[PDB]
């Protein structure tokens, strides 16, 4: 757990542990 | 977002919260 970067292989893992069991969906291109 | 967030920046777990359900 730290405040910084987590370009999708880091977010997958921080939404994951943030968010894992409750599912998610996050695929936002702009 | 959550991608120009936390990979062109830092994003926290309440930020990341807005893609959980």
């Amino acid at each position: 757990f730290v405040n910084q970067h987590l370009c999708g292989s880091h977010l997958v893992e921080a939404l994951y542990l943030v968010c894992g069991e409750r599912g998610f969906f996050y695929t936002p291109k702009t | 977002g959550i991608v120009e967030q936390c990979c062109t920046s830092i994003c926290s777990l309440y930020q990341l919260e807005n893609y959980c359900n």
